RNA sequence: UUUU
RNA sequence: GUCGGGCUCAUAACCCGAAG
RNA sequence: GGGCCCGCACAAGCGGUGGAGCAUGUGGUUUAAUUCGAUGCAACGCGAAGAACCUUACCUGGCCUUGACAUACUAGAAACUUUCCAGAGAUGGAUUGGUGAAUCUAGAUACAGGUGCUGCAUGGCUGUCGUCAGCUCGUGUCGUGAGAUGUUGGGUUAAGUCCCGCAACGAGCGCAACCCUUUUCCUUACUUGCCAGCAUUUCGGAUGGGAACUUUAAGGAUACUGCCAGUGACAAACUGGAGGAAGGCGGGGACGACGUCAAGUCAUCAUGGCCCUUACGGCCAGGGCUACACACGUGCUACAAUGGUCGGUACAAAGGGUUGCUACACAGCGAUGUGAUGCUAAUCUCAAAAAGCCGAUCGUAGUCCGGAUUGGAGUCUGCAACUCGACUCCAUGAAGUCGGAAUCGCUAGUAAUCGCGGAUCAGAAUGCCGCGGUGAAUACGUUCCCGGG
């Protein structure tokens, strides 16, 4: 994990988008390729569509998804079985 | 290598050399202790707001003549294929075939 | 090989000046840990010295021809371990005193060959 | 197959290096890449001449290059326009005041470079490869060599399946390290592809070591 | 009355200074038992002086460096015999018969390109 | 004062003659040479794959050695520093002249 | 001889016998025995019934068998329900820490299956 | 013991 | 009988193990 | 299709693999993609001496069109350097200084570009038989002639090595030798390395000093059946022994004949031919190369008492260090952090060698063996460790009690076992290439298996 003496890492364009949306109480999903930014306690409530390689999957931020990386909630590989 | 790869490398190291002083002084401001914490947080912000290609971690060593990304030797600046050819014909000073 | 070869000679052990003792502790050694091996055999010898007082180099070569040389020295190093007595220096110095008085572990091990002889 | 290179196997034995300079392990690469450029530029800047060897030295933050050519009159021209302009070209590459020395080759039939270059320039005019090979072998043995081998490889005579043809006259002891042996390779760019010429020339043994 | 010998074994040196006196030893400013905990290295060191039956007529001042236990013990033995035959050359036949005069030239053989360790090659398999 | 001369080179045939040409030149213009001491040699070695595509156990092993020699001149006269600085030395030898 | 609802071996040194409680390793056993004031080489057999009470007091300060088992089994449930990468790797019983699965995962996957 |  | 492993430059015979 | 001879080829021994868990490459399967190549021995820890972005060749989306790069033409502007807005970024817009060669910008035709195809069109490079012992010529002689002899036969040798018989006599390339390193000694050299004999000691070669010894590294000497005895054909060679550090090739490396396999490589590079040219070229962000019912190859760690843990105490070689290595001090359980010293190195540093020795404990238990897997809390590199890093701490504590048929490596400082270093590299080795410590067992023999002459 990232060092605690550096703080959490959030992208700058994503943080601008989130702070802009939180002031207007909008409901439109935020589309982003970030996938590596940390989920801040401010994100809780919003709907973020994160890239997964081919599509942008919608994610609803819950009070328990704080501290994870965005890409944790958008898997990349497809697998059903082998038989 | 293809001719776009060599220009990509030239592009990257040109941009690295352009942004050396600023990145270094931001790295110094961050690692300081007698500055404000807001100082050392705005320094962090301005550091990771540079272009991606300004970081020397994205530089890959290639053969000086052909441009091969594998089998590189830092002492020589060439990859193994041209190293064998220029050594075995006598153009590299000091190098001989080794026997213990 | 295909033409001919000679055999190698062994410096006799430095404490009792014997060659058979050196060859015996060369069968007990593994991984080049010769300190462990010489501790084991010297302990066995200085054990059989204080009990049933007799010269060790004599008692050893007396009990060897009871079991007979390499294949003889293998049965001793084997049947002394599968014994569950104590430290190896003590369950090796146990099979020697067993085989001297005609025991069944390594002494009467070769007797099984005498039946099928 | 897979023989060792005749020159590099005896580089501290009976052969010197073609580069003579020292550099600290962080300056070695810049020097190496700066004189590889000088070689790769001089080999074509002097293609019509008969250059056979190029020696590079760096005495006291300087640059000295000895060009051992078979016809210095062309690499110099009139006295004062080719050696004086070449030097102004070898500084833009070396970044240091360069010097150019000339070493005229007497008997230019005992160095494998010139024999190979001649055989290639003949093969690139549609001459029978056997004629050229035999002529070179015959013309070098008269100049005093104690042995010569020539090798030609690849789609000979405009054919469709490639093959190798070699020719020898004399002794060429390749396993004797005190035997000095000149060796060269060259490429012929024919209407059907590449042809490879290899030349070994033997001139006697060396007594005394280094 | 101070004679000197030098003995190599594998990578050890063993500078040995032999002189007249009672029987006392030092190895690297350390008595014989303080230096070799291996009890059979001591009886390699004490072999030449007990061969001639003397064992008590000589003082020995030894230094040694390089190598391991067995290497340094054999080096010291070699050096002691070479310091001994420097005093009285007459003893050289006897010391030759016990095999103390020969320098053991066996060294570690280098690892080779494409093998595990100098003679051991990787595991072979067909099909 | 004192002079220390350190010589570094890739060729020892050359370093020997440079050293023994400096020593006698100093001996002519005075005295007090402290000999060409040989310092231990650096040997770095490389393994180079000789095939273009795939053959791991087929490699050429190359080697380069650096030789170092040391010379001291203890009490030099007023005509030795010039007799030394007025000396041309062949290529492939690095000469470091130091006072302390 | 009976601590934290477990029967610990009696003919054993104390620092070795205290590790039979789920949740107590060797470091924690050393800490407990030092805090209470008992040497590590003392057998559980040689302990007065008035020292065992201070041992139980000190053990009660760290999580043990049932509390800890339930604590572990709740985090995995939370992960599996939230729906992150690790919860998914837990549902499918595959390595969660980045190991390879093309081969060598037989401790998470179990005995082999024919086809 | 079948095939090159 | 089948599936897997072994022997073979390949293949079968044969050998080992397993499931049923 | 027969005969002889040789090689860890078999036999004799020692230790493994096949069984377990993990690492790594491959096949298959899955996928948007899981980039491409290498397939008996001679592909499978192989190209790759090191895929988080980059690498990157692949996929999804967004973009450019004489182009990221060259040459020849025209017109305008010193290159260069600040501040900001949109955008995931590519990319567009706006601002600040600056005043004929170089140096950007705009337009335009030939062209550039292609890791696209053919290794069965090729050059160069490599594997393999195999360091196997063969491949030839000129004469002089035989067969009308193509050709043969030489080179075949008895021994011997690592060897077409040598001796001997021989219509052959000689000679060449291969074998050996010349080159590197190790073992003994000698000479020159005396610091940053050394400390025998003096003194001084704050006990530290530390300091007056000394040039002996160790070492450092350059040049020499020495081994040839030279001496003795036998065997042997007046032979070659072999067996013994005296000296000698060493004895018959003292040990190891490098060096790979003529040729075989349309062997491998158009993806290092070059190149004939074919194909694409608002795309099969070029620039980005995110994903993938790390997937997982399975099968195989190569490794690592164990199943313990010749051992595990804890306390004390010894003995190396070879390598690396200025964008680097760090004495020492403080903080922390620790990974590490802060300060601060020496070092461009025989000077300072990595750095602790580890197995070993002495003492205590565990007493044959799935254990004080074993460490997989999982939960929780951290450190560091980096713009960023979700997919997908390494390391530290606490807890958890699988399988495993020596492995079926079968199969592999090794002939001596070797096998076995124990640590140390480097190349690649910001970070990322159980791989690769090296270094020393401890240090064995066995070889009657050539019927059999495999390859070769
Ligand atoms: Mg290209
Ligand atoms: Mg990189
Ligand atoms: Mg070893
Ligand atoms: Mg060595
Ligand atoms: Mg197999
Ligand atoms: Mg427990
Ligand atoms: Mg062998
Ligand atoms: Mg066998
Ligand atoms: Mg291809
Ligand atoms: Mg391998
Ligand atoms: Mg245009
Ligand atoms: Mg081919
Ligand atoms: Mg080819
Ligand atoms: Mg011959
Ligand atoms: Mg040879
Ligand atoms: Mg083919
Ligand atoms: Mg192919
Ligand atoms: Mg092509
Ligand atoms: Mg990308
Ligand atoms: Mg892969
Ligand atoms: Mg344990
Ligand atoms: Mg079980
Ligand atoms: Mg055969
Ligand atoms: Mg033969």
């Amino acid at each position: 994990p990232r060092s605690l003496k550096k703080g959490p890492f959030v992208d700058a364009h994503l943080f601008a988008k989130v702070e802009a949306a939180v002031a207007s109480n909008s409901r439109k999903p935020i589309k982003t390729w970030s996938r590596r930014s940390m989920i801040l306690p401010d994100f809780v409530g919003l709907t973020i569509s994160v890239h997964n390689g081919r599509n942008h999957v919608p994610v609803i931020v819950t009070e328990h998804m704080v501290g994870h990386k965005l890409g944790e909630f958008a898997p990349t590989r497809t697998y059903r079985g082998h038989g | 290598a293809k001719k776009g790869m060599i220009n990509r490398e030239l592009k990257r190291e040109k941009t690295v050399a352009k942004y050396a002083a600023k990145r270094a002084e931001l790295k110094a401001t961050i690692a300081n202790v007698n500055a404000s914490d807001e100082e050392r947080f705005e320094a962090m912000l301005k550091l990771q707001a540079l272009p991606r290609n300004a970081s020397p971690v994205r530089l890959r060593n290639r053969c000086g003549l052909t441009g091969r990304p594998h089998g590189y030797f830092r002492k020589f600046g060439l990859s193994r294929n041209k190293l064998r050819d220029t050594v075995m014909q006598g153009d590299v000073p000091g190098v001989v075939k080794a026997s213990w | 090989r295909r033409r001919v070869v000679a055999a190698r000679e062994i410096l006799p052990d430095p404490k009792f000046s014997s060659q058979t003792i050196a060859k015996f502790m060369n069968h007990v050694m593994q991984d080049g840990k010769k300190s462990i091996a010489e501790s084991i055999v010297y302990g066995a010898l200085e054990r059989v010295q204080e009990k049933n007082k007799v010269d060790p180099v004599e008692f050893f070569e007396t009990t060897l021809e009871k079991v007979r040389t390499a294949l003889a020295m293998r049965w001793l190093v084997d049947a002394a371990a599968k014994r569950s007595e104590k430290t190896m220096a003590l369950r090796l110095a146990g099979e020697l005193l067993d085989a001297a008085e005609g025991k069944g572990a390594a002494i009467k091990k070769r007797e099984d060959v005498h039946r099928m002889a | 197959g897979q023989k060792v290179h005749p020159i590099g196997i005896r580089l501290g034995v009976v052969k010197r290096h073609n580069a003579n300079w020292y550099a600290n392990p962080k300056q070695y690469a810049e020097y190496l890449l700066k004189d590889l450029q000088v070689r790769e530029f001089l080999t074509k800047k002097l293609k019509n001449a008969m250059v056979s060897n190029i020696l590079i030295e760096r005495p006291s933050g300087a640059a000295k290059v000895t060009i051992s050519t078979a016809r210095p009159g062309i690499v110099i021209g009139k006295k004062g326009e080719d050696i004086e302009k070449l030097q102004r070209e070898l500084t833009n590459i070396m970044g240091v005041p360069a010097q150019v020395s000339i070493n005229e080759i007497d008997r230019p039939d005992l160095d494998a470079r010139l024999v190979a270059e001649a055989i290639a320039s003949q093969l690139e005019k549609r001459v029978m490869f056997r004629r050229a090979m035999k002529r070179a072998v015959q013309n070098t043995m008269r100049a005093g060599a104690k042995g010569i081998k020539v090798e030609v490889s690849g789609r000979l005579g405009g054919a469709e399946i490639a093959r190798t043809e070699w020719y020898r006259e004399g002794r060429v002891p390749l396993h004797t390290l005190r035997a000095d042996i000149d060796y060269a390779t060259m490429r012929a760019e024919t209407t059907y592809g590449t042809i490879g010429v290899k030349v070994w020339i033997f001139r006697g043994e060396i007594l005394g070591g280094m | 009355a101070t004679n000197y010998g030098t003995g190599r074994r594998k990578t050890a040196t063993a500078r040995v200074f032999l002189s007249a006196g009672t029987g006392k030893l030092v190895i690297n400013n350390r008595t014989l038992e303080q230096y070799f905990g291996r009890e059979t290295a001591r009886m390699v060191v004490r072999q030449p002086l007990e061969l001639l039956e003397a064992t008590e007529k000589y003082d020995l001042y030894i230094t040694v460096k390089g190598g391991g236990i067995g290497g340094q013990a054999g080096a010291i033995r070699h050096g002691i015999t070479r310091a001994l035959i420097a005093a009285d050359e007459t003893l050289k036949p006897v010391l030759r018969q016990a095999g103390f005069v020969t320098r053991d030239a066996r060294e570690v053989e280098r690892k080779k390109l494409g093998l595990r360790k100098a003679r051991k090659r990787p595991q072979f398999s067909k099909r | 004062q004192r002079i220390r001369i350190r010589l570094k080179s890739f060729d020892h045939r050359l370093i020997d003659q440079s050293a023994q040409e400096i020593v006698e030149t100093a001996k002519r213009t005075g005295a007090q040479v402290c000999g060409p001491i040989p310092m231990p040699t650096r040997i770095e070695r490389f393994n180079v794959l000789t095939s273009p595509h795939v053959n791991k156990d087929a490699r050429d092993q190359y080697e380069i050695r650096t030789y170092k020699r040391l010379i001291d001149i203890v009490q030099p006269t007023d005509k030795t520093v010039d007799a030394l600085m007025k000396l041309d030395l062949a290529a492939g030898v690095d000469v470091q002249i130091a006072l302390g | 001889a009976r601590i934290a609802g477990v029967n610990i071996p009696d003919n054993k040194h104390a620092v070795i016998s205290l590790t039979y409680i789920f949740g107590i390793g060797r470091h924690t056993a050393k800490n407990i025995l030092a805090a209470v004031g008992i040497t590590e080489t003392t057998k559980i057999r040689e302990l007065d019934d008035a020292q065992l009470d201070a041992i139980r007091a000190e053990v009660a300060k760290v999580p043990t068998e049932g509390d800890l088992r339930r604590e572990i089994s709740m985090n995995i449930k939370r992960l599996m329900d939230l729906g992150c990468y690790r919860g998914l790797r837990h549902r499918r019983s595959l390595p969660v820490r980045g190991q390879r699965t093309k081969t060598n995962a037989r401790t998470r996957k179990g005995p082999r299956k024919p086809i």
